[PDB]
């Protein structure tokens, strides 16, 4: 959406808070136990399937080959699915640092609120007016950095997420 | 018959968004723009519709000439600002639990006046309450800009100029001064300091007023534009209407030299504005004025 | 030859095995993610993330049900051919 929607409040004490990307990273592990499990899988299941095909050779035996092509190929394409995990999830996690980084800090935008005000209650002749606009545009700045900053964090955690496709039902073999 | 153009915050943000304008002047306190990968995603909800219906958009285009206003506010190369209230100018502050953080939101007793000069163009932005009008605006000299600020001010109170004799006084003295009469609620008993500084007992009682409980104020000021930077005019013009009349008050500009700055405390009186006005458009950081442009080559 | 269909259903239950014990024993840990912020993007990628997981732990589930009936098949062979 539009994050500029919001104010740099919002937008950096959001950022900001929360446990950390952590229990990503513990994702991204068990991910990969699995890309490499799987993998395996398919090895001896087509290692089993040669085996047959070896021990019989009949034609009873290739027909049962022509069955399981079908979950083979499932197989292999959920093999080639697994590994994109963990690249995605570094991906994400990367983007998260980034924006987390790249954000106006609270303590910067709390700093222009407050030297405002001071000129506020300094201002009864009128001659800090100016001033008090300037700090005004740099809020106003803070607002639409914090803007471009998590307009950036979704376009990469999107691109990021469209390349985990979905999970598809394996089918009978028969 | 009328060129003149309004829209409510989010109206303005929706031509910000068609003609992919960042920001304009923090007075007409709108939100930003950031463009994303899709300017659908704002769509053609009925704020667009409204304006289809003013002939402010045609198709999914702005009108050319709205357009060109709009490039004038987006980058000016002068910007001349008036901040009017009826009663004490708060400057933008809206004392309440229940604002949002980053309101857009202006006091109900204020409205900002953003006079915009891109090339030899012109280009009024006036925001009161909710809404902002886009126009064009004919200026020529500082005295035209004074008649349009004291006709803004005259039409929310009618005040004659106060009767004072105008005085010179140190600007970090005075500030001191009025920082510690301000204690006192601006009381006419507690202004000897002021009396000190050589000020008249007259000046001392309108300006007591005056900065006690205003009927109107108006602060004007200007912004140049030059490459990367910018800067504000060194100097602030601010009228405040007390039951003794109305005070101008503002600083006369350095010397080559520098090494101090002088506030001049002022009866309203339309020459003394001229001359109020035209210092502070001369205390701008680059060149004169008028012909300036933020393109060096 | 049955003893050869006796022989690759039993490899195929061990990887059956093998595929459900993989699942369950990272399960916890791809369906624990948590958004890094309170932001609206780090939800809807903790959230597809989970969704992803539990998702995946399904497809794995039918995997499981298919390689039994292939399994299942694979000894009915094997008797069937045996008797003979």
């Amino acid at each position: 959406m539009h994050f500029e929607a919001y104010p740099p409040e919002v937008n950096s004490a959001n950022i900001y808070a929360g446990p950390g990307p952590d229990s990503m990273l513990a994702a991204a592990r068990a991910w990969r136990s699995l890309d490499v499990e799987m993998t395996a899988v398919q090895r001896s299941f087509n290692r089993t399937l040669l085996s047959l095909m070896d021990a019989w050779a009949g034609p009873v035996v290739m027909q049962l080959m022509e069955a399981a092509k079908p979950f083979v190929r499932w197989l292999t394409d959920l093999c080639v699915q697994l590994s994109e995990v963990e690249r995605q999830i570094h991906e994400i996690v990367r983007a998260y640092e980034w924006a987390h980084h790249d954000m106006v800090p609270l303590a910067q935008i709390y700093n222009n609120r407050a030297e405002r005000q001071i000129l506020i209650d300094n201002n009864a002749l009128g001659q800090f007016t100016a001033q008090i606009a300037d700090l005004d545009q740099e809020y106003d700045d803070f607002w639409d950095e914090d803007g471009e900053v998590m307009r950036d964090y979704r376009l990469r955690v999107s691109d990021a997420l469209s390349k985990l496709t979905p999970w598809k039902a394996p089918p009978p073999i028969a | 018959t009328r060129t003149d153009i309004t829209v409510n915050v989010d109206g303005f943000w929706m031509l910000q968004a068609l003609l992919d304008i960042r920001h304009v002047a923090p007075e007409l306190r709108c939100r930003p723009y950031v463009s994303t990968d899709s300017n659908d995603w704002l769509n053609e909800h009925p704020g667009m519709a409204v304006m289809r219906e003013q002939g402010i958009v045609v198709n999914d285009a702005v009108n050319e000439q709205v357009a060109a206003r709009m490039k004038v506010l987006a980058a000016p190369d002068l910007e001349v600002v008036a901040l009017l209230s009826r009663g004490k100018l708060l400057y933008g502050v809206i004392d309440d639990e229940n604002q949002p953080p980053g309101s857009r939101d202006i006091p109900d007793n204020e409205f900002r006046v953003v006079l915009a000069r891109r090339g030899q163009h012109w280009v009024s932005a006036v925001r009161v309450g909710n809404d902002i009008t886009v126009d064009d605006v004919t200026v020529s000299d500082s005295a035209s800009i004074a008649a349009l600020v004291m006709d803004g001010l005259e039409s929310i109170h009618h005040a004659d100029p106060a009767a004072i004799n105008a005085v010179n006084v140190p600007m970090e003295e005075m500030l001191e001064a009025t920082k510690s009469w301000q204690e006192s609620g601006f009381n006419v008993f507690s202004g000897g300091d002021l009396r000190r500084m050589g000020i008249s007992a007259a000046t001392v009682a309108a300006l007591g007023q005056a900065l006690s409980d205003p009927a109107a104020e108006v602060a004007v000021y200007a912004r140049q534009y030059r490459d990367d930077a910018k800067g504000p005019s060194a100097s602030v013009l601010s009228l405040k209407d007390g039951s003794g009349g109305r005070i101008a008050l503002y600083q006369q500009a350095r010397t080559a030299g520098s090494g101090e700055a002088w506030l001049a405390i002022c009866p309203a009186t339309p020459q003394l504005v001229q001359v109020g006005v035209k210092t502070v458009l001369d205390t701008l950081p680059y060149g004169e004025w008028k012909t300036h442009s933020r393109v060096s080559s | 030859n049955p003893e050869a269909l006796t022989v690759a259903a039993t490899e195929v239950r061990r990887i059956r095995d093998r595929a459900i014990q993989s699942d369950a024993q990272v399960a916890p840990m791809t369906t624990a993610v948590r958004p890094p912020a309170a932001d609206l993007v780090s939800e809807k990628a903790a959230t597809f993330l989970v969704e992803y997981a539990r998702k995946y732990r399904q497809t794995i589930a039918a995997a499981a049900v298919v390689l039994e009936e292939f399994a299942h098949a694979l000894t009915t062979g094997a008797d069937k051919y045996a008797t003979a």
